[PDB]
């Protein structure tokens, strides 16, 4: 109850590396660099749960 | 934003 261990990044690369955040909805992990996350965000969401501009 | 940092290129295995 709490775990999930799902690496769903825009990378398309299933790899737990670097600093990763948890998408509040789908409870995945994603690399801060690609999603452009701030780590100090109130609640982070992947581009699937909440479409955000991704220029990578 | 729960931040789990798992860098595993050279330093990803403690002890
Ligand atoms: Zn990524
Ligand atoms: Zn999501």
């Amino acid at each position: 109850s709490g775990g999930r261990d799902v690496i769903r990044c825009i990378c398309g690369l299933y790899k737990d590396e670097g600093l990763m955040i948890q998408c509040d909805k789908c409870m995945v992990w994603q690399h801060c660099d690609c999603m452009g996350v701030n780590t100090d965000v109130e609640h982070y969401l992947c581009e699937q749960c909440d479409p955000r501009p991704v220029d990578r | 934003a729960r931040t789990k940092q798992t860098a595993r290129k050279s330093t990803g295995g403690k002890a």
